[PDB]
């Protein structure tokens, strides 16, 4: 169908009951919930051939499902734990393995919401020695001090999103690798010709979309509530 | 039709070389087989599938796979690796007449053909304060790899390849940083084996 899943992103504390929903328009008998984890592929949790039919997949422990309609297949985490942090994919199939996947639910389960924290973002300007030696200019964006590891980084030149000349680290690193609740950091490069960097008209922005708390969540600390938000840093080109 | 096996979580290929990603299955009866691709930040896209018709199946973008039951294989190939082929690829198989089971996935890394390397370590300053900075190791070829840090107060990223379309130009880089006053770009990458001719501006 148009297979559609909700929510797209969610952060939860441990011990909460969490519901993911898949809906289709084509009315295929067969629906499926999988989870995806690095190094492990997509593992089947549960699947259903009709409203009266539910079957376990390889990793069904910690989860339940209900097939409330031809069109809808709900997944529940009964009592969320951190190792249920994952990307979750609904799918439907016709009678000949013609799969349609939903676009994904990124779910992060954290033990303590007090540790949630948005990134600080800084842009570092190109080296003059780089400019002189290569006639190219590499900007570096650094996002630090964020938790959980649930962000999206992009670059914006004179107000439009650019992909060319960008490389973002695939995985953030842990600032304190010994700690289970270490904050994270992430870097990205944008390289342009020296010519383009050298023009004071051009504006460069690194934008980090952070996912954290919602307006609902309780917040008891003095520091800013760490709600889902965007944090940017910027630089203007310069002649000298 | 029980398992499907992909060999190596991360694999490399030279830019312009033959792509070959291996998949084998265990199933006495020939199964249907599928190759999915996942570009980062994204969902899965079917490239091609074996549905008991042609044994040589062609997919989008020059991808093809041959089903070979005599060695229970269905290896995915493309004749030439482009930078845009960097993705994770998943082989998958029909099972128990009711579902598709997925291999563990292999990420394809494309090594740019760097004809004129120009290795260097540069220092970059915060646009809002001279006093914070980072180090950028850049423009080394495929024979260099970057090691993780020695020191728990020094942060070093994995190497990353950017492709500047404006100049048809690709380059490698890694980034290092630290809050220590001890920290110098000249020393940042001392735990890595760097090219002997790496440029270190004064």
């Amino acid at each position: 169908a148009d297979v559609t899943q909700t929510p797209r992103n969610r952060i939860t504390k441990t011990g909460k009951r969490i519901m993911l929903e898949c809906s289709q328009t084509k009315g295929h008998d067969r629906m499926y919930w999988y989870r995806q984890d690095p190094g492990l592929g997509l593992r089947l949790i549960y699947y259903s051939f009709d409203v009266k039919d539910i079957n376990k997949g390889e990793i069904s422990d910690g989860y339940s499902v209900s097939r409330q309609a031809q069109a809808k297949f709900s997944l529940s985490l009964e009592s969320a734990i951190p190792n249920q942090t994952a990307l979750y994919f609904c799918a439907t199939s016709d009678e000949s393995y013609g799969y349609t996947f939903g676009s994904g639910t990124r779910l992060t389960v954290v033990e303590d919401l007090n540790k949630v924290s948005p990134p600080e973002v800084a842009v570092f300007e190109p080296s003059e020695a780089e400019i002189s030696h290569t006639q190219k200019a590499t900007l570096v964006c650094l996002a630090t001090g964020f938790y959980p590891d649930h962000v999206e980084l992009s670059w914006w030149v004179n107000g439009k999103e650019v992909h060319s000349g960008v490389c973002t680290d695939p995985q953030p690193l842990k600032e304190q690798p010994a700690l289970n609740d270490s904050r994270y950091s992430l870097s990205s490069r944008l390289r342009v010709s020296a010519t383009f960097w050298q023009n004071p008209r051009n504006h460069f922005r690194c934008q980090v979309q952070f996912y954290g708390l919602s307006e609902n969540d309780e917040w008891t600390q003095d520091r800013a509530k760490p709600v889902t938000q965007i944090v940017s840093a910027e630089a203007w080109g310069r002649a000298d | 039709a029980q398992s499907v096996t992909q060999l190596g979580s991360h694999v490399s290929v030279s830019e312009g070389a033959l792509v070959l990603l291996r998949c084998n299955y265990s199933s006495s009866v020939p199964p249907y087989l599928f190759w999915y691709v996942q570009y980062p930040n994204q969902g899965l896209q079917l490239l091609l599938k074996y549905t008991s018709a042609a044994t040589l199946v062609k997919g989008i973008n020059g991808f093809e796979a041959e089903f070979k039951k005599s060695e229970t294989s269905f290896h995915l190939t493309k004749p030439s690796a482009h930078m845009s082929d960097a993705a994770e690829y998943f082989c998958a198989v029909s099972e128990q007449d009711d579902k598709i089971i997925f291999g563990k996935g292999t990420r394809l890394h494309i090594l740019p053909n760097i004809q004129n390397p120009d290795p260097a370590v540069y220092q970059l300053r915060d646009s809002k304060s001279s006093d914070k900075s980072v180090c950028l190791f850049t423009d080394f070829d495929s024979q260099t790899n970057v090691s993780q840090s020695k020191d728990s107060d020094v942060y070093i990223t994995d190497k990353c390849v950017l492709d500047m379309r404006s100049m048809d130009f690709k380059s490698n880089s890694a980034v290092a940083w630290s809050n220590k006053s001890d920290f110098a770009c000249a020393n940042a990458f001392n735990n890595s084996i760097i090219p002997e001719d790496t440029f270190f501006p004064s």
